This record gives structure tokens, C-alpha cells and sequence, in this order.
């Protein structure tokens, strides 16, 4: 009875189900947890918020074309204006937080097409200026839940001041390594004649305890098509992908006046 | 403990079938040669004694050149040559960076070796009597010299090397000295929190390690003081990591670095030959 | 304090280390370490996948 | 202070830091002071109900000529840079009045306290380096 | 060496002293504590905040003149912009809390005056039209941390729009009834000969364990001169009163997206 | 021997005052 | 006559010290010593303060 391809979960007030799963990967091998008293760092009482932010966030949908070249978002950045997970994230200077990552795609049994899902502790992406390097805004840096696109050109700007976001080049990751070798990252693919959900569950990743979630991104969410949409009776059809993500095992600390980044 | 050993095995008529899988989960293929071919029994007794991670990083590579000179210096510029300040990184090379960036985080000890070559500048100015140098590791905040003979340089709490030019390179040991549990080889972050409505500048802002990283500074004279004949030097810095932990395995570097960053240049994002055809033996 | 340990072997075997350093971080390289997990990279999968059966049931 | 001599001979720090202020008006000044310690990342706070958001205590002015409010370590890193740093940044103290200072006549409306800094026993240093404090002509 | 004019009370990151204070009351004799499942309602797994909520906030101070009438605030209405509190509140459906309430006065061996301090379960007060019963804006009700103030005068509106504010008259307590028996309430006097200071302990009051906090105050708090402020060398003196306000135990139900409460 | 762990604590109201002093003491 | 002590550990652990010369101020750094009374400097009082307890009383 019980399948590889039938998943339920479950966390706070929210449930997610699929019938046709590929399994379910666990980044590393290790589910999230607690921060333990032998590793701890801030000494205050830590927020716990439990199940008013440990539970399913549906962000805006993209749209999958036969000329898609991909799209990313960063966490806990595409989370942050999410119910009471934003306001404890903002509230507090320190955060730490693990996730159930569930993306969504559905077609047909004649549709084709396959999409990468990887997971890439500290992703880091080059800028579009070769005036300077290292060369990001903030505001570009952190989009929130509308992440951002891949293109297959490289055009960095004139000006300097004009380059102030990432060059996500499809090819190079957004990141000057070769694609292909993504996998080295925990991942699911979404092949379209085999399934039409990926889940990921994601540890807390970082080389501290617990770390300013306003000024760093732990995890990218990076979505590839590895193969063009394709659709026989309309090769101009679109197919939303829909990414849903839980945080999991949060803790907060250093509580003072909320946190209110800067919008342009 | 050795590779795998191949077991002994003949054919199979089976709904047993480790051929097939499904990397949609995340998996990547599992199955052996004894799956898919009749095997002979092979005893393995190699290793992968030398990529271990203390064997693949059990160097010393160059990771920068300093210059510095002793000659009698009667300009702003002249004097700014009889000493020289690096910010200490592996950036300014490729080879050990890249093997570093095989991971995100690592944990190690650092052995730093120096090779300190000479030449003269001129031939018509007499000769020069040997010379001692000053390497002074300078943590961040410590006064940072102006002058080759400054008082930054008496060193009472810096650790300084004081080396004779033709002396055994010199080497010491430096503990794993980070601020965090790992040193971070990728921050996807900013040193701060840019603020609604703030007056400070958003426009000349820097993104990743560079905005967060600070490894101090070394600097370096020569100890003597002018000879006649200019003498010219070149101080080449070695790291060797050592007693290395490391987690979270990336892709390596494919295409040329252009600085500090991840940031690659347009004229080489090109990095594979085309193939004459999809057939091409 | 002397330790006596097996050499990597040659063409064709125990070799003493004694510690001179009062850091750690002053001693020659780390022994061999044999570790290692590959499936938390090639097999990260919640449910245990068995090789003979169907990936997807 | 005394605190701040030592650490410029290091390079990093951590812990608790404990400010002890003794006012020393008149016995008869009464009153009640607001002390915040709030974590950096947020506006920095210039009134008291931004200020009451953060770590505080309220001082009753009284027989008992001394209040002490921590800054408890609440740190990102392990360890703090003994520079100014933003990725290190520590936060903000602040102090406001919670009530007033109360006088009756013939008494001064003006006067002061003394602000005192110390570290905890969770306090510790390290990475010896010499300080921008002292230097010679040469 | 231990006294009952000196106090600390820590919660959270904040501490408050008294060094002249006398004693402190515990409403009905009964601390706050957590909802039982024995006598829990909602059934879905609490938010219960601990150290971001549970802590010292400190609302603007008010003036004490010869001429003040008194004081008045609602709860958890004077903390619904506090902090981690106020979010806490505002994205439930359901909210619960006590309180630790901390009123702070002093002056000097020469100024003299008391100060009545109560805490009033379900404390409903009087409209100012007598064209109808009942009628008091939600915006009128509700002031936040400013509270409002009592009058010695009853003057109703002509207009019946004009008089939807409460008639907070001293003597009959704002609600018909001689502030003489407010003592049946939990209660301290700062009288400014004795202590400089007021600490109530309020556990949650309700005929239900939980209930709706953006549409109901449990407590109100009132600050009544019982005898005049005098100081002889200036009769048009003003010393500050300031009320700070722990919430205590804090548990919420019912996470949706924020309440946003209409403002006029 | 290490720099001082922190014990889990949680509030308090209570006539113990550790937050008041008096430095004149020379403490 | 070699002491074997602890190491200070690095990144991931004992050592051997021999001394060579007769006199003692010939030896290398003092073994790490924890000893600390804070008190002497922080609280010299003569009548004991209990920081629960007012401190005038
Ligand atoms: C007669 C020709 C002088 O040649 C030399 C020298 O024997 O002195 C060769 C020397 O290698 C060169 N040094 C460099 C670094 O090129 C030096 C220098 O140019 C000049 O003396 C002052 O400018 O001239
Ligand atoms: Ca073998
Ligand atoms: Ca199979
Ligand atoms: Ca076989
Ligand atoms: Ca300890
Ligand atoms: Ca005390
Ligand atoms: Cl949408
Ligand atoms: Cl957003
Ligand atoms: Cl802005
Ligand atoms: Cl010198
Ligand atoms: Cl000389
Ligand atoms: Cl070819
Ligand atoms: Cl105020
Ligand atoms: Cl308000
Ligand atoms: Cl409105």
C-alpha cells in the first residue's frame, strides 16, 4: 500500500501531500534540530516559536516556458515578510532555522521537461559589473519571495553603479563553476514523466550556532531546467512551479525594537 | 581499510533488477559491475591513502610575492619601498584557493614557510653586507608601520621572525584562528543591516567574505640599514593547512577568477572545446 | 612520551614521533584518516532505497 | 576604562558586560531611570518605548545608591573584534527617564550619576596584540 | 538585611528595583500560570513566546499635578504595540496573559499625596451621550499605551456621535458605583510619605481560559489621587507617574495572517 | 578550568534584589 | 627525566619537555596557570555582601 510516490506532511496548521513523489531527500543525511547547551553561543532565554513559524509558506508562482532559463531564491530572505516567522526573524538580531523545501510542477503524461532543485549552503553569486568586484546591493541581494531569474548571457553594465545585482548566468550556476555539477548539492530533479513534486528537508547549515538571518543567506534554492518544457500541441504552453517552505526547529535571540531593511 | 574488493559472480534471470533506479530522488546511481556482469573475485588491496583530505591539502603552495628594497630613500615613494604591508588571504593566487573551494567551511592549522631571494640593482655602487629581515604579523588593530623604522616594529606583543638571508627558510605554526566554529571559504551575507531611511551610503557597498574577513596584516623590512649598492627582495609567502577538517562540498572553480569574489570576467566563461560531433572517440 | 606507528609501506616498517611543541597545532600532519560516508552526498534519501527493488514502488 | 585598556591587548572578546551607575544627588532626590541594552540590527533606539523593547531595567532611586544593568553576551560570532566592526557590531545603551527626578525645595534640581563598565566571569580575551594606545617618536 | 521596601524583579532581559516599596499584591492571592489541559479550549498547539514577550514594557509617563483627576489604561490594550508582545497578540486569534504591573512615583521627604492603584477584572465604564446606552467607539475604548484620563464634571454630548467616548467621572469610578469601594479590587496606595512604588501580580482573569484580545481587556488599570499632590514651595509642581507592565505566561491560539484594527 | 557557563533561569518577583547595590562600599 | 603534559588543542594531543640546563631560569614558559581570585580587587569588604541581600542594611 504505502509508496515512494504518496507523502504527507505535516507541520503546525499545514499539510502538504503528493502522489507522485520521488522519495524525499534529507540534506546530508541530517534532519534539523535544537541547538544543544555544549554548543551554544548567545547566553539569553532563546524565542522558540514552534508552530506560529515551523509550518508551509506558498510563495508566488513562476511560470515554466520553453524559454525559461531558470529561477533562485536564498533563505531565510524568501521567508521574510511570512506570517510570525517574519516578525520573530526581525525582532531578533540571531536566528537559526532548518526548512521542508516542497516544490511543485504538474503537467500531463505528454508534456516533458526536467527541473534541478538543489539546495547550496552559502550560495554566493557573481556580480554585473567588471568595473569592481564583490559588487552587490542589498536590496538586490535579498528579493524576498519573488527570488529572482538565470539568463544564458553575460552583459555586465558600463557603469559600476549600474551592476549592483548578480550576473545569474544558467551555465556557470551564478557563480563561475559548471552546472552540471550542481549535484554535489543536496537535490531532487522534477522529470516530468516520473513526478511532479521534490521535497527537501535542510538542517540548519553555517560555520556558527546562530547568525544574523537579516545580513546573511543560509541556504540558496536554485530551480534548473536541465530539459526544456516541451508540449506538442502548443510548444508556448506555461506550467506555474510553485514553491511552498516550512522552517523547522527555529530559535531566536537578542530580542530588541524590530528590524525594518532598507527598500531601495 | 582498502577500496572495494569484487566478489565472485555469475549471471542472473531476476525481478531483482539493480540495472534500473530513479535519480529523481536525489540518489545517485549505486549499482557495482557484480550487478550488471558476470565478475571474477578480485581482492583490492589499494587504498585512497592520498585523498584523504590532510593528503590533497599536505602542501606548501605560494600564496603571494612581497617586494621590499634597502637603499638610501630621499623621496615619500623611496622610503615606502624599505618595508611593505600584505593583508594576509589566499586570494592573490589560484592553485590553493581552488582546492579550498572544493568546500564551504574548513577547520584547520596553518604551517607558513618563506623564501627570500635577493638581487642588485646595479652593479657601479660598491656591495651590500648580508642582510636580517623583519616578517611581523600584525592582528587587526595592532599600529601598522609608516616607516621601516618605526616603533611598530620592537614587536612586544606581535609575533615578529627575524630571518638571515641565506639561513633555512623560516616556518611556524599558526592555530586555527577563527571566530567562528569553521572558517567560512563562501558568506552569502553583508557585515550589516542596511535600515529603512538611513543616511548612510547603499552605493559603494561590498556583498560576501570580503566585507566580513580580516586575517591582519604582515609586514616585512629589511632590518639593516642602507648599504650603498641597492638591494632588491622578493619575500614568497607558503600555506600548508594542516590537522583539516572540511563540510559541505561545492563545485570546483571552472572558469578564471577576477578577484576576491565568485565575480567572473566576459572575455573567459568559455571554458569547454567544442566537440566535432556528438559521435567524437 | 614516544609513539610507535606503522609506516605507509614501500617497494618492499614502524616509525617514533615524539611531540617537541606545547600547541598542537605546532605537530607534523594529522594519521591517515580512513573515514568516510558517501551516501550523505550520492544517497541522502529520507526512505531507505534497496538496490534489487524498484527506486519507485 | 580599565576594561577598554586591556582588550585593545587582544583581538577578539566575549561574554557579559556589566554597567553599575551610582547616583549621587541629595537623599532627598527621588526617582526612576530607564537602563536598555538593545542588539544591534534595528533602529537604534532615541525614545524610551523603542528603548523598553529591548534588555532594560528600571532603577528605583533609593537607599540602595547603586543599580546595575548587563548587556548579557547576545552575539552572532563566538567571539567580537576589538574594532569598530560592523559584522561584530555589539548595539546600543541607552537611558531615559522612566518616571523624573523628584527634589523638594531647597534642594538642587541638577546633579549627577557615575557610570561604571566591568566584565563578567563568562568574560574572556584572545589573540595578544599591541595596542594604538602608547607610541614614541622615532 | 532583607526588607519590604526593597525589591527586584527580573523577567526576560529586564530588571526593575525599588528601594521603598511596600510589599506587592498577588490579585486573589493567585500567581499566573499556564492553560491545563484540563481546562483547555482551543485545540491547536500554542505559541507560548517566554522572554520576547514575557518582559518589562514602560508606557510614556503622565504628569502628577494638584489639579490630575486620575489615570486609566485597559489590558492587554495599553501593550498591543509593545515589542514581540504586540505581534504575538495581533497574529492570534486567541491570546492569554498576566501581568506584572510596576507603577513607579516618587518625590521627596517634603512633598506629600497618595496614589490608589487598582486592577478592575471586566472594567466597563460610561458613555458620554445620554440619547443612548452602550455607545463607545472601539477607537475610543481602545487608547493603547496613552490610556485615558478621569474628570471631576459629567458634561454628555448634545449629538449622539459626539459622545461615544467613555464619561470616566472620578467619584463614581467612570462607571456608577463610589471609587470609595475600589479597594475590594487588588490594589496598593503610593501615599509619597511611605514609597515611591506600586507591584500587582495579575493572573489571567475571564470566564473563559482564552479568549479574543483585540476585542476584549480583561483588566483595567486605575491610578486615582486619593489625597492631593502638595509641596509648599511650588503648588504647580508636576512629578512624573510611569507605568511598566511584564506580560506573564503568555500563550496564543489561532496564528492567521495580522490583525490590523481600524484607527478611526 | 573554563570562563563562567550561564544557567538556565527563567523570572523572578521577589524581595532578593541582586540588580541594587551600593559601590561606596568599594565593591 | 621528561615530563609529558597536555597540549593546547587547535583545530581538531600531548608533548615532551626535557630541560637542559641546571638552572631553572634557563626554562622555557611557565605551565598555563588558571588560579584567579577576582575578589581581592572586585569585593575587598571585611563584612561579607550577599548580592540577593540590600548591601547597606
Ligand atoms: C653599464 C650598464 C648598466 O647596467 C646595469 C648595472 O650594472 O648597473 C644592469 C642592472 O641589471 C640594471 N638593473 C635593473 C634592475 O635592471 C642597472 C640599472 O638599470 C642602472 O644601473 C640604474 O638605473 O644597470
Ligand atoms: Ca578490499
Ligand atoms: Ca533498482
Ligand atoms: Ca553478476
Ligand atoms: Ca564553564
Ligand atoms: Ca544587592
Ligand atoms: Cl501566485
Ligand atoms: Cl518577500
Ligand atoms: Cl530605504
Ligand atoms: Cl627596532
Ligand atoms: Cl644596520
Ligand atoms: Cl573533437
Ligand atoms: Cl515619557
Ligand atoms: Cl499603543
Ligand atoms: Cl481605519
Amino acid at each position: 500500500g504505502y509508496s515512494d510516490r504518496v507523502r504527507q506532511i505535516t507541520l503546525g496548521n499545514s499539510t502538504i501531500t503528493t502522489q507522485e513523489a520521488a522519495n524525499a531527500v534529507v540534506a546530508y543525511g541530517e534532519w534539523p534540530s535544537y541547538l544543544d547547551d555544549k554548543e551554544a553561543n548567545p547566553i539569553d532565554a532563546p524565542t522558540e516559536p514552534d508552530v506560529s513559524s515551523n509550518r508551509f509558506y506558498t510563495l508566488d508562482s513562476v511560470q515554466w516556458k520553453s524559454t525559461s532559463r531558470g529561477w533562485w531564491w536564498k533563505l531565510p530572505d524568501a521567508l521574510k515578510d511570512m506570517g510570525m516567522f517574519g516578525q520573530n526573524m526581525y525582532y531578533h538580531y540571531l536566528g537559526r532555522s532548518g526548512y521542508t523545501v516542497h516544490v511543485q510542477c504538474n503537467a500531463s503524461k505528454f508534456h516533458q521537461g526536467a527541473l534541478g532543485v538543489f539546495a547550496i549552503p552559502e550560495y554566493v553569486m557573481a556580480c554585473n559589473t567588471e568595473a569592481k568586484t564583490s559588487y552587490v546591493s542589498y536590496v538586490n541581494a535579498n528579493p524576498g519571495e519573488k527570488g529572482g531569474v538565470f539568463d544564458n548571457a553575460y552583459n555586465p553594465s558600463a557603469e559600476a553603479s549600474e551592476g549592483r545585482k548578480f550576473a545569474a548566468l544558467d551555465y556557470l550556476l551564478g557563480c563561475g563553476v559548471l552546472a552540471g555539477n550542481a549535484f554535489v548539492y543536496p537535490h531532487q530533479i522534477i522529470n516530468l514523466r516520473t513526478n511532479n513534486s521534490a521535497t527537501l528537508v535542510l538542517p540548519y547549515v553555517n560555520s556558527l550556532a546562530i547568525d544574523c538571518m537579516a545580513k546573511h543567506n543560509n541556504w540558496g534554492l536554485v530551480i534548473l531546467p536541465l530539459c526544456k518544457l516541451d508540449y506538442a500541441p502548443n510548444s508556448s504552453t506555461e506550467i506555474p512551479i510553485t514553491v511552498t517552505i516550512a522552517p523547522m526547529f527555529t530559535e531566536f535571540n537578542g530580542l530588541r525594537n524590530i528590524t525594518v531593511p532598507a527598500t531601495q | 581499510p582498502t577500496a572495494q574488493s569484487t566478489p565472485l559472480t555469475s549471471g542472473v534471470n531476476s525481478q531483482e533488477v539493480p540495472a534500473l533506479t530513479a535519480v529523481e530522488t536525489g540518489a545517485s546511481g549505486q549499482a557495482v559491475p557484480s550487478d550488471v556482469i558476470e565478475t571474477r573475485h578480485v581482492v583490492n588491496y589499494k587504498t585512497r591513502s592520498e585523498s584523504t583530505l590532510e593528503s590533497f591539502f599536505g602542501r606548501s603552495a605560494c600564496v603571494t610575492i612581497l617586494e621590499v628594497e634597502n637603499f638610501n630613500a630621499t623621496t615619500d615613494a623611496d622610503r615606502k619601498k624599505q618595508f611593505t604591508t600584505w593583508a594576509i588571504t589566499y586570494t592573490d593566487t589560484v592553485q590553493l584557493r581552488r582546492k579550498l573551494e572544493f568546500f564551504t567551511y574548513s577547520r584547520f592549522d596553518l604551517e607558513m614557510t618563506f623564501v627570500i631571494t635577493e638581487r642588485y640593482y646595479a652593479s657601479n655602487t660598491g656591495h651590500a653586507r648580508n642582510q636580517v629581515y623583519q616578517l611581523m604579523y600584525i592582528p587587526p588593530g595592532a599600529p601598522r608601520p609608516t616607516a621601516w623604522d618605526d616603533y611598530t616594529w620592537q614587536s612586544s606583543s606581535n609575533p615578529s621572525v627575524f630571518y638571515t638571508y641565506g639561513s633555512a627558510p623560516p616556518r611556524m605554526s599558526i592555530p586555527y584562528v577563527g571566530i567562528a566554529n569553521a572558517y567560512s571559504h563562501f558568506y552569502d551575507g553583508f557585515a550589516r543591516v542596511p535600515l529603512k531611511d538611513e543616511t548612510v551610503d547603499s552605493g559603494d557597498t561590498y556583498y560576501g567574505l570580503v566585507t566580513i574577513n580580516d586575517f591582519g596584516t604582515l609586514a616585512v623590512r629589511v632590518v639593516n640599514e642602507y648599504n650603498p649598492a641597492r638591494i632588491t627582495s622578493k619575500i614568497r609567502v607558503y600555506m600548508k593547512p594542516k590537522h583539516v577538517r572540511c563540510w559541505c562540498p561545492r563545485p570546483p572553480r571552472a572558469v578564471p577568477y577576477r578577484g576576491e569574489g565568485v565575480d567572473f570576467k566576459q572575455d573567459s566563461i568559455t571554458p569547454l572545446t567544442a566537440v566535432e560531433n556528438i559521435n567524437t572517440f | 612520551g614516544a609513539q610507535v606507528s606503522s609506516q605507509k609501506v614501500g617497494a618492499h616498517v614502524n616509525y617514533t614521533t615524539i611531540n617537541y611543541y606545547k600547541d598542537s597545532a605546532s605537530n607534523a600532519a594529522s594519521k591517515l584518516d580512513f573515514s568516510q560516508d558517501p551516501s550523505k552526498f550520492t544517497e541522502p534519501v529520507k526512505d531507505i532505497m534497496i538496490k534489487t527493488a524498484p527506486a519507485l514502488n | 576604562t580599565m576594561l577598554g585598556e586591556i582588550l585593545n591587548y587582544y583581538t577578539h572578546w566575549t561574554g557579559s558586560l556589566r554597567f553599575t551607575f551610582l547616583f549621587c544627588g541629595s537623599m532627598m532626590a527621588t526617582g526612576k531611570i530607564l537602563l536598555s541594552y538593545s542588539p544591534p540590527g534595528a533602529k537604534p533606539p532615541t525614545t524610551r518605548k523603542d528603548a523598553m523593547l529591548g534588555t532594560h531595567i528600571i532603577w528605583d532611586l533609593g537607599l540602595q545608591s547603586s543599580c546595575t544593568m548587563l548587556a548579557p553576551w547576545i552575539s552572532n560570532t563566538v567571539y567580537r573584534r576589538c574594532i569598530k566592526d560592523d559584522f561584530t557590531e555589539g548595539g546600543y545603551i541607552t537611558c531615559f527617564y522612566q518616571t523624573r527626578i523628584v527634589v523638594p525645595s531647597g534642594t538642587p534640581t541638577s546633579m549627577f550619576m557615575l557610570a561604571f563598565v566591568s566584565a563578567c566571569p563568562d568574560f574572556s580575551v584572545r589573540l595578544l596584540r599591541d595596542t594604538n594606545h602608547i607610541s614614541q617618536r622615532t
